[PDB]
């Protein structure tokens, strides 16, 4: 703990450049694990749609399927609205 | 092999919805609330057949269903619809984002008279 | 592959990119995504030496998708007809 | 086949012919292997785009990439020969003869 | 005429190659492919391959063709040699162009032409596609899918790179 | 129509390095306490007229090149490649609206250096051609952090669309999020333009001429020019509106002027680098920076949820 | 068609600007007044080449605006990084092997 | 006085201004009044096309409302 | 070269090969060659001299215009089949443009003549690798492209490997250019029966392995590249010089050794597809080879040359090299005809 501490302000005072860009890599490397707003990336690049949405043939139990666009089955981007 | 069968030019005369793309831009969106059920059969049609020959009928729903639409359109909001058009024409890239004032006045005509 | 490693472990390591009517980006099809799908569903598990005689008819097809030698004979046919006429007056385009 | 693949094929071959065909400097001979790699990088690329094979895309830039890596190895020999003898004629490397 | 541009590219593509290929000073060669270069990014873009032709442009010409022109200065030519003045690159430079005149002649008189095989010569634009008429370029999302699909090719595309820093360490020590 | 807005941008173009040369000595003459030109013309407007045509009366002397061809070939090259360079500039509306833009720009950018190398073949005299090979050592070098730092921007900007920036920056200039690597951008491209303290070939060859001399230095100042144009797109965006589009050209020249002028300022300020230091500042301090600011610049719109459209 | 059209007439008129720079009136009536080793440092080789492997990598990171669409992040932000982690690996080998000196 | 550096750069940004300005103004005396059209993907292409052969007159940016329905 | 640099080269060697072993796209099969390439020429060049130089220049211009070669053959190859899979070819032309490209892979006649050459150039490590590891890529190709190969061409570039590996052998005095010789007469024999039956050219190429292997390791544990060099080792390790003897003859097919089982096997399966006349000429034109394998042991181990006087101060240090697995490998090489039905695992 602090003959790590003893080396980091060596570094710091020789090669500040080189401590920034470590630190810099480190934080690109370790903090999309951590943030909670990156699971929204994902969701936002699925509800994105870049070609057409073919209709199902009905047959009777898709109750889970809308039949109108507006109807009230199926994703809603309410959750995006909001971010 | 076989004679690739051919519809004849009169089977495939229909009355065309003669406007343009920023015309349909502006409508886009009620036009796909409004002419969902024969659009959607038409293009079930589509993906199933994999074979334009096979639903040229549903396409001339399609666009029997455009026309009343825009017919529609015409008799009571001309006016607010014609300035919202006029207005994503103007964009090169037609932005809905320049556009929201004369949105909002068309969005309240179909909303009141339709 | 000499050494089926990626079968054995299940894992995929260059085999999606081997044939165009396998999944895409975007649903994106090739344009012969028929053709190829019909010949190899016609010639799977029957091995080469009888697929190269009980599916010459999808191949075929799909070589003439493919490079649509057949296609541009058949137009360098209608072309060179057409041509004569011109050259012989017996043929007046339409509008 | 289509009009273009004539003069490619005929551009790969040139250089093929190019490259089995030494005069006296290595790097001219380099500069044909580089042009048979252009000639395959068009030919693939020509194929790919037109057949819409869309996962393909990449593979002629994975070519450029590991040949561009290819020739930089043949560029430092051409120099460690070049280092040795003080040009690069292909005449010299023949102490092998015996 | 515009409907025969890939054609004419091609043409002048497999000039420029008997340009180099026939080897004249490495200094005029490696202009030939320069040129050769240019003229093959023009041929991929008439293809609908944007990416594809500016990567010959950034990554080949910039690039490699970069480091052939500041290797030849160092370790191989220093001030060109007359071009064509050598017989035998003159002989092989005619010999090229005269092959190159004849198959475009004959392809052109006929539309169409049997150089060892059968090509046709109606115009490229014959087998292209007519149903075009998506929101995004699908060469994009062909080369976009190298980080999604191509986790084994981005693994052993980046080490070779790594290696051959490496390795061109350990040839130039001497 | 089209062939009147092509010349529309060539003629200003020249006409701007022209008298880029003035402002350059008269900013510099007054930082360094004195006039600068203020004779040839009412404060010396008509220098660079003066400079011009005495340049190109000049007897053109050339001496016997290894390569009649190579010796023609670098000031065309060098004088056509930076006019292509502006073809795609949004000022609001680019002459050529390209979906790559950006990959253009560097694409022919890394063509620039064969002018010169082609130069130096044709010198017939290996003192220039070292010093040549010199100058494209240090120009590739900086074309590394340069593509770099361009990608790096473009992941908060969606696409390769010059005009895209535009967009991205309505709110805020790119400058808040990314001034570590406009830093290392700006610098760059001093480096990359043999700009003092980065200016060795001037500097190294003291320790051409008439027509053709004026040719390279108005392709130079040309990129010159480019450069700070691009900066100013890149980082610090103006608004466009739509049916106002002089408004964004009158306040996107201001911020290329600005920077244009602290080129000239830098250029007053500074001593010369060494050759090998320029090198040590680029492969041991901008690289390191510009790779883990890329592998930063990659996370960021992921894990905060901000990755850009597409179109 | 206006592309080549602006190519045309950028290099059609640095062309003709440098040869009027050459054949210009000068009123005189009288008679007017190679492939070895450069000695040149193995280090500006290694430059050059070391640009080039760089510039290679650069080729694959380019793709990295659109590659950030996707729906399989995770896949693609390892990826990402792994290749830039290794084009830094490529700089430390090069730097702690005295491949960045000039010295010598 | 340092003012004196000003009309030169005024001279420097008058000769940026232009074009900029020219091409802004060119673009709308050729395309109707209006900002050029944007096609950078095969649908914005698509609809140019389309809106040509709906114009009559073959100019995509001649553009036809409820009047033709 | 630091060792831990060396050993990373290695595992690219091995990497780039196994790519190659694993690959179901033609694109990974030509990563793995240009990976394996790029990976073998810093051993052939560790020595730093003219001859290594001159060397991997040579191994270096064969190889890139071979994967050159391939690559066009591939992509010919997807014109006429739009895939990229593995496996036989849908193009004849593109069919003959891999099978060369191969042959100047493996220095098969009439493309050998980079092999005796580059063997010579570089050290006896650096050529055990490129005569043994180096083949296993290309014939692991061959082995999956078969059933689209000219049945003539692949024929007549295993006649003229056997002849010119023949021939060319009977004029060396350098170790490191009989084993290379020996080696083109011995992909002949791969190659032959390939079309008939791809198992024993993987039963051949095992032992040809596993007995080059051991010669190049006897050859480096004395340090000797030369003939008169090795006729010393009588009086230096005697035991070694007996080794050789079984080695050599083992490589000459001669029976009851192991190097006759290949030849046996490769026989059988020829004229059960009623080749007779081409076997018969195989195994005649292989006594070239039992000939200068039979000189070797002449001078090593049959007859005693004469000696240097310092030759005695060696007497007293014992040998420190590896040689690693020579035990091992050179029982194998010489003792294992009884097993000879084993071949089967290999199907
Ligand atoms: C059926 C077909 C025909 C028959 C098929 C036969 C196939 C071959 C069979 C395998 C042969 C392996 C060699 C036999 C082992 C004998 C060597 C020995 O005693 O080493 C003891 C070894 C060191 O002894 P040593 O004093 O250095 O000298 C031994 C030889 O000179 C060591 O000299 P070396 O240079 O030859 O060492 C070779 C060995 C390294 O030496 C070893 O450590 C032997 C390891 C043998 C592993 C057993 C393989 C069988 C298990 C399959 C899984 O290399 C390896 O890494 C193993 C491969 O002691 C150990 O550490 C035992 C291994 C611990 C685990
Ligand atoms: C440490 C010394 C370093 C020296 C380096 C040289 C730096 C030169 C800096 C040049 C840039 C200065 C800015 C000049 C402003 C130009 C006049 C202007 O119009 O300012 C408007 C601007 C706000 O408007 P806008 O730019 O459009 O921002 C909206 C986001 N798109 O204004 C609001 O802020
Ligand atoms: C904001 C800061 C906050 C502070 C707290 C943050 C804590 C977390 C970060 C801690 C990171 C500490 C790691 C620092 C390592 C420093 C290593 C070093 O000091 O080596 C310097 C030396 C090179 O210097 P040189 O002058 O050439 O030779 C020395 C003779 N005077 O020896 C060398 O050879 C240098 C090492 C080789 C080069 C490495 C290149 C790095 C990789 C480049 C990319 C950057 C990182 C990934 C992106
Ligand atoms: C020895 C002398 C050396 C001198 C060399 C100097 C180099 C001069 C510059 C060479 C010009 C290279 C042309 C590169 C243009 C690439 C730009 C581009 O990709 O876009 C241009 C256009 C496609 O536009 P884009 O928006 O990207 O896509 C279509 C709509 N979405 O695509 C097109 O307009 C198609 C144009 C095809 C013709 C290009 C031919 C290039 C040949 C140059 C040699
Ligand atoms: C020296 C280098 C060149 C090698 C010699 C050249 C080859 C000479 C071959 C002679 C012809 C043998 C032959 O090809 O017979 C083939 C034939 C196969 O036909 P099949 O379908 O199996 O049965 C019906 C018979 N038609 O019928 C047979 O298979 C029967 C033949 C049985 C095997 C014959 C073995 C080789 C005979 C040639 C050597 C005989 C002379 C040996 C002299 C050595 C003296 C030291
Ligand atoms: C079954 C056959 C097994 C073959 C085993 C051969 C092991 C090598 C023979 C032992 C010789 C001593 C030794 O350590 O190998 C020498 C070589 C390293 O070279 P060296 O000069 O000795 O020192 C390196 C410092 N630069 O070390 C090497 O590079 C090893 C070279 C041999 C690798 C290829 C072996 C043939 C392929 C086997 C795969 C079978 C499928
Ligand atoms: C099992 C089924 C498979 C059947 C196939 C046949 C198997 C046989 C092949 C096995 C592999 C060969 C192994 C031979 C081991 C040799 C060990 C030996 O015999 O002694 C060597 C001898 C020792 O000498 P030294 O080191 O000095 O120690 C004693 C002090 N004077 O060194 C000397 O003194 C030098 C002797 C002079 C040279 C005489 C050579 C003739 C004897 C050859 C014996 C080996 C046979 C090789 C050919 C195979 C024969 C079938
Ligand atoms: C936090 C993780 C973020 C991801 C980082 C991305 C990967 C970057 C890999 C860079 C690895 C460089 O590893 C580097 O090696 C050399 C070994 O000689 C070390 O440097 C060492 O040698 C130098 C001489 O060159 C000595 O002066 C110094 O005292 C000593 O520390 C560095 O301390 C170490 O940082
Ligand atoms: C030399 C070798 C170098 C190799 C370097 C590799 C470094 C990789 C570091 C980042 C890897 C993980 O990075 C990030 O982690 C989080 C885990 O919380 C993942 O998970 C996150 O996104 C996914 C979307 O797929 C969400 O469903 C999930 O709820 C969320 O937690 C992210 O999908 C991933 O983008
Ligand atoms: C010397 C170094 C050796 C290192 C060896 C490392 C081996 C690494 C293997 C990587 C491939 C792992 O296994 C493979 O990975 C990718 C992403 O994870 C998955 O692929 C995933 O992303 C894309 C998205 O369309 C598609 O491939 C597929 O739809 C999806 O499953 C494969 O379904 C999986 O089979
Ligand atoms: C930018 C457009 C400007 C348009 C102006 C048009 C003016 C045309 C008249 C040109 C006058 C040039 O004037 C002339 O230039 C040449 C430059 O080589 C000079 O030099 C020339 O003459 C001297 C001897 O007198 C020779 O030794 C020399 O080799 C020769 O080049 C002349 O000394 C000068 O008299
Ligand atoms: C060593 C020089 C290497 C230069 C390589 C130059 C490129 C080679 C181009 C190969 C592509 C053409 O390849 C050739 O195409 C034609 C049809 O198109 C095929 O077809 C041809 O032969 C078969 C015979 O049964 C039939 O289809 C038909 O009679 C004929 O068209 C050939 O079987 C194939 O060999
Ligand atoms: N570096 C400076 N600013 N002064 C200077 N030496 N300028 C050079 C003068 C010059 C060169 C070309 C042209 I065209 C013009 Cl008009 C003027
Ligand atoms: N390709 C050939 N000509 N020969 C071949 N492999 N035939 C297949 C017959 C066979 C023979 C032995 C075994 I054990 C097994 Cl399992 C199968």
């Amino acid at each position: 703990a602090e003959r790590v501490a003893a080396f980091l302000k060596n570094v710091w005072a020789k090669e500040p450049v080189l401590v920034a860009s470590f630190a810099i890599a480190g934080l690109a490397v370790i903090l999309p694990t951590l943030s909670p707003y990156t699971k929204y990336s994902l969701m936002i690049n699925r509800a994105t749609p870049y070609n057409y949405p073919v209709p199902l043939r009905d047959d009777g139990n898709m109750p889970d399927v809308p039949s109108h666009p507006q109807d009230p089955q199926g994703p809603s981007l309410e959750w995006l609205k909001r971010l | 092999p076989g004679i690739v069968e051919l519809p004849s030019l009169e089977d495939l005369k229909v009355q065309e919805v003669k406007v343009s793309s920023s015309v349909l831009k502006a409508a886009a969106h009620h036009y796909g609330a409004q002419c969902d059920k024969p659009n959607k059969e038409f293009m079930l049609c589509r993906w199933e057949e994999k074979d334009p020959r096979r639903c040229l009928e549903e396409g001339k729903l399609v666009n029997q269903c455009a026309l009343e639409f825009f017919r529609q359109i015409k008799r009571h909001c001309a006016e607010p619809f014609t300035e919202y058009w006029t207005c994503i024409d103007y964009s090169g890239l037609q932005l809905f984002r320049r556009c929201r004032k004369q949105q909002a006045q068309f969005d309240e005509c179909v909303l009141d008279k339709l | 592959p000499f050494f089926d490693v990626q079968k054995r472990l299940g894992v995929d390591l260059d085999r999606w990119m081997t044939i165009q009517s396998a999944e895409q980006p975007h649903k994106i099809p090739s344009r012969c995504h028929a053709f190829e799908k019909e010949w190899i569903e016609c010639a799977h598990g029957i091995g080469s030496i009888r697929a190269e005689k009980e599916c010459k008819i999808e191949f075929e097809d799909f070589r003439e998708c493919l490079l649509r030698q057949k296609t541009m004979k058949r137009l360098h046919a209608i072309r060179r007809q057409r041509e004569k006429l011109i050259k012989e007056g017996k043929y007046t385009p339409p509008p | 086949m289509s009009m273009v693949y004539m003069n490619i094929m005929m551009a790969f071959t040139v250089s093929l012919v190019g490259l089995l065909m030494y005069r006296s400097h290595l790097m001219s001979s380099l500069l044909c292997l580089e042009g048979m790699m252009l000639s395959l990088f068009v030919m693939a690329a020509l194929t790919i785009l037109n057949s819409h094979f869309t996962l393909a895309s990449m593979m002629p830039i994975i070519l450029l990439v590991f040949a561009a890596c290819e020739a930089a190895l043949g560029l430092s020999l051409l120099v460690m020969v070049s280092n040795t003898y003080g040009t690069d004629y292909v005449q010299n490397l023949n102490l092998l003869q015996c | 005429m515009m409907l025969y541009i890939v054609f004419i590219l091609s043409v002048i593509f497999v000039m420029g190659f008997v340009g180099f290929s026939s080897k004249p000073s490495p200094i005029y060669g490696g202009l030939g492919l320069i040129v050769s270069g240019g003229v093959g990014c023009g041929i991929v873009l008439n293809f609908g391959g944007s990416f594809l032709g500016l990567m010959v442009f950034l990554i080949y010409l910039g690039g490699m063709m970069v480091v052939f022109g500041y290797t030849t200065a160092m370790a191989t030519e220093q001030y060109p040699e007359i071009w064509l003045s050598n017989k035998a690159v003159l002989g092989a430079f005619v010999t090229g162009l005269l092959m190159e005149f004849f198959m475009v002649y004959y392809v052109l008189k006929d539309k169409e032409v049997e150089v060892v095989f059968e090509f046709n010569g109606l115009g490229d634009w014959v087998i292209y596609d007519t149903g075009d008429s998506g929101f995004f370029s699908e060469e994009a999302m062909g080369i976009a899918a190298l980080y999604s699909y191509g986790t084994w090719l981005v693994i052993v595309t980046g080490w070779s790179l790594l290696i051959g820093v490496v390795v061109i360490m350990e040839i130039t020590r001497g | 129509m089209f062939m009147i807005n092509i010349l529309m941008l060539i003629i200003p173009i020249l006409l701007a390095v022209a008298f880029l040369t003035l402002v350059e000595r008269k900013v510099l003459g007054y930082m360094q306490l004195r006039k600068g030109p203020n004779v040839v013309g009412p404060y010396g407007l008509l220098q660079p007229i003066a400079d011009a045509i005495k340049l190109f009366i000049k007897e053109p002397l050339r001496p016997a090149t290894s390569s009649a061809s190579m010796f023609i070939l670098a000031p065309i090259m060098a004088l056509g490649l930076a006019l292509t360079m502006w073809i795609p500039l949004p000022m609001p509306y680019p002459l050529i609206n390209m979906n790559l833009g950006v990959l253009f720009m560097l694409a022919m950018s890394s063509l620039a250096v064969y002018s010169i190398l082609w130069s130096g073949w044709a010198s017939n005299s290996k003192y220039a051609l070292i010093g040549a090979l010199r100058a494209v050592a240090q120009t590739i070098s900086y074309e590394v952090t340069l593509a770099i730092i361009l990608l790096s921007v473009l992941l908060m900007s969606g696409s390769f669309t010059l005009s895209t920036l535009i967009t991205t920056q309505e709110q805020m200039w790119l400058i808040l999020p990314a001034w570590p690597l406009a830093m290392m951008w700006f610098i760059s491209t001093l480096a990359e333009t043999n700009r003092a303290p980065f200016d060795l070939t001037e500097g190294e060859s003291e320790l051409y001429a008439a027509g053709p001399f004026a040719l390279f230095f108005m392709a130079e100042y040309a990129n010159i020019i480019m450069m700070n144009i691009f900066t100013a797109i890149l980082f610090l965006g103006t608004s466009h509106n739509p049916h106002m589009p002089e408004l964004y050209t009158i306040n996107f020249t201001i911020k290329s002027l600005l920077l244009t002028m602290s080129f000239l300022w830098i250029r007053a300020s500074y001593p010369r680098f060494r050759y090998d230091q320029l090198m040590h500042l680029l492969w041991k301090n901008f690289l390191p920076l510009t790779l883990a600011l890329c592998m930063w610049h990659v996370s960021l719109p992921i894990l905060t949820s901000g990755i850009p459209p597409q179109t | 068609m206006n592309l080549m059209l602006a190519l045309l007439t950028n290099f059609t008129l640095a062309t003709l600007l440098v040869i009027i720079a050459f054949w210009l009136p000068q009123l005189n009536v009288y008679s007017e007044k190679g492939s070895a080793r450069l000695p040149f440092s193995m280090k500006f080789f290694l430059v050059a080449i070391t640009f080039l492997l760089f510039d290679l990598e650069i080729a694959l990171l380019l793709p990295l605006p659109w590659a950030s669409q996707t729906a399989n992040l995770n896949t693609m932000l390892t990826m990402a990084l792994f290749l830039i982690i290794l084009l830094a690996v490529s700089l430390a080998y090069e730097w702690t092997q005295k491949g960045l000196e000039w010295t010598e | 006085m340092w003012f004196e550096v000003l009309p030169g750069i005024a001279v420097m940004g008058v000769c940026l201004f232009i074009p900029g300005m020219a091409t802004a103004r060119i673009h709308r005396f050729s395309n109707g009044g209006k900002e050029k059209r944007v096609a950078h993907y095969p649908y914005q292409w698509y609809l140019m096309e389309r809106d040509r052969r709906v114009s009559g007159v073959n100019r995509s940016y001649v553009s036809k409302g409820l009047e033709n329905i | 070269m630091n060792p831990i640099i060396f050993i990373i080269i290695l595992l690219t060697i091995m990497l780039g090969t196994i790519i190659v072993m694993i690959s179901s796209h033609w694109l990974l099969v030509w990563i793995g060659f240009e990976m394996n390439m790029l990976a073998i020429i810093p051993i052939m060049m560790k020595n730093h001299n003219p001859r290594a130089t001159e060397a991997s220049t040579k191994y270096f211009l064969t190889q890139s215009t071979a994967s050159m070669l391939l690559m066009m053959a591939v992509i010919i190859n997807l014109m006429f089949s739009g895939q990229w899979t593995v496996m036989k070819l849908f193009n004849p032309m593109a069919s003959m443009l891999m099978t060369m490209a191969l042959a100047m892979k493996l220095g098969m006649a009439p493309f050998h003549f980079w092999v005796p050459e580059v063997t010579q150039g570089i050290p006896l490590s650096s050529g055990l690798i490129l005569l043994t590891w180096q083949k296993l890529a290309p014939m692991s190709v061959l082995y999956q492209i078969f059933p689209s190969i000219n049945l003539n061409l692949i024929l007549t570039l295993s006649v003229l490997s056997i002849l010119i590996g023949g021939w060319g052998g009977l004029n060396q005095t350098q170790l490191r250019k009989i084993m290379a010789y020996s080696s083109i007469a011995h992909m002949g024999w791969m190659t032959a029966v390939l079309p008939y039956n791809p198992t024993m050219t993987l039963l051949n190429l095992i032992i040809y392995i596993i007995m080059t292997s051991t010669m190049f390791t006897m050859f480096m544990a004395n340090s000797t590249t030369t003939t008169l060099s090795l006729s010393h080792t009588w009086n230096k390790t005697p035991i070694m010089t007996v080794l050789i003897l079984a080695t050599l003859l083992s490589m000459g097919g001669l029976p009851p050794l192991s190097g006759f089982m290949p030849k046996w096997m490769i026989i059988q399966e020829m004229t059960k597809n009623n080749s007779i006349i081409l076997p018969t000429f195989m195994a005649i034109t292989a006594l070239l080879n039992l000939y200068f394998y039979m000189r070797l042991t002449y001078s090593t181990t049959l007859t005693m040359f004469p000696s240097t006087n310092n030759m005695k101060m060696k007497w007293q240090f014992p040998l420190m090299k590896k040689m690693t697995f020579l035990p091992t490998m050179v029982v194998l090489s010489t003792m294992m005809l009884p097993l000879t039905p084993m071949l089967s695992v290999l199907e």
